[PDB]
């Protein structure tokens, strides 16, 4: 149940400054990292060469030592046969990988953003134009289209190697998804506009994994109004997030946050006095 | 095409006067991946800040978090500034003794 990806950023400004970097993830904890200046995939964690023989993992990371030098070289081939939209500053994403199911199989994918907008994708044997795609892009993808080699590894790497790959992470990996990570908590009130209202804030950090319940509570009463916000991370690769509650003088009195955590067990229930 | 930083500034412990912390700042939702995000204490820079990798979430716009090591004082204010084509100048966000 864990969804491997590889997100890698190109940035062509002109004929002479392009950069691509890249970075994995496995879930919510990045995996691995491939800065423009590197020559080879640097592993962000103990276990990011799965269970691959170097030997193997060296063969690997050739392919992508050759893919890049390449694909960046292409792009400027395809920038030329660019029109009508003769528009240099090129940025393009391309999100690959594979979401791992127990039961079921595992599913691939290959989407490519052009200019920010999701144009292209890969699919069961070919490289298709996805709707809203420019019209030039057609003539490209139909000449790519014809290399065999290119569309044969990838059906590789795409159906194949990615779940090879990913299940022998999740055997590796296991110590550090399975990480319980205990949170802190501490609150905050803050005015609100040109009235006698304000609002309190329970701010809750240093768990994981994601999943988490804060909500404030008046006795065994759940207050609705409650307000969660975003999932904001921290550099030990660990959430913090922050329930809000608009008041009103007066009744802030015996109101509390209750923080809900897989970590806990006897939760944190933290009385406003 | 274009898109401006959303900023976001907050502490990983509770802050408490005196006792060590650390400032995240999270900027997201940019587009280009190209922006240079800078940690103010008072007005000057902090020497050293941590950045995380740039990524990009699956609605294609860019993410990243720049943080420091930093100590909540009672006469100290710590902030956010961001420069973004997108962004006609730099945006500062203060951090508030709470998050």
């Amino acid at each position: 149940n864990y969804t491997f990806r590889c997100l890698q950023m190109s940035s062509f400004a002109n004929r002479s400054w392009s950069r691509t970097d890249s970075v994995v993830w496995l879930g919510d904890l990045q995996t691995h990292r491939w800065s423009n200046d590197s020559a080879t995939i640097s592993f962000t964690k103990p276990w990011s060469q799965g269970k691959l023989s170097n030997q193997q993992w060296e063969k690997l990371q050739h392919m992508f030592q050759v893919y890049r030098v390449s694909f960046t070289r292409d792009i400027q081939e395809l920038v030329k046969m660019m029109s009508p939209k003769e528009d240099y500053p090129i940025e393009i994403q391309l999100s690959a990988g594979c979401e791992m199911y127990p039961g079921n199989a595992s599913e691939s994918f290959l989407h490519v953003a052009f200019q920010g907008k999701y144009v292209v994708r890969f699919w069961g044997t070919s490289w298709q134009t996805v709707p809203g795609a420019p019209s030039w892009l057609d003539l490209p993808i139909k000449v790519l289209n014809a290399d065999q080699g290119t569309s044969a590894t990838v059906q590789m790497l795409l159906n194949d190697t990615c779940p090879l790959f990913v299940r022998g992470l999740l055997e590796a990996g296991k110590s550090d998804l399975e990480k319980q990570e205990k949170p802190v908590a501490w609150l905050s009130s803050v005015p609100s506009s040109a009235h006698g209202h304000r609002q309190l804030v329970c701010h809750v950090s240093g768990f994981y994994p994601k999943p988490v319940w804060v909500m404030w509570m008046r006795g065994d009463q759940e207050q609705q109004g409650t307000h969660r916000g975003d999932f904001l991370p921290n550099a030990d690769e660990t959430w913090y997030l922050q329930a809000t509650l608009d008041v009103e003088a007066g009744e802030e009195a015996g109101l509390a946050c209750r923080v809900k955590h897989s970590s806990l067990g006897g939760q944190d229930i933290i009385l406003y006095w | 095409i274009q898109k401006t930083p959303q900023i976001q500034v907050y502490s990983r412990h509770p802050p408490e006067n005196g006792k060590p912390n650390i400032l995240n700042c999270y900027v997201t939702q940019f587009h280009p991946p190209h922006i240079e995000i800078q940690m103010l204490k008072n007005g000057k820079k902090i020497p050293k800040v941590e950045m995380s990798d740039m990524s990009f979430s699956k609605d294609w716009s860019f993410y990243i978090l720049a943080h420091t090591e930093f100590t909540p004082t009672e006469t100290d204010t710590y902030a956010c500034r961001v420069k973004h084509d997108s962004m006609a100048e730099p945006k500062t966000v203060y951090w508030d003794r709470d998050m």
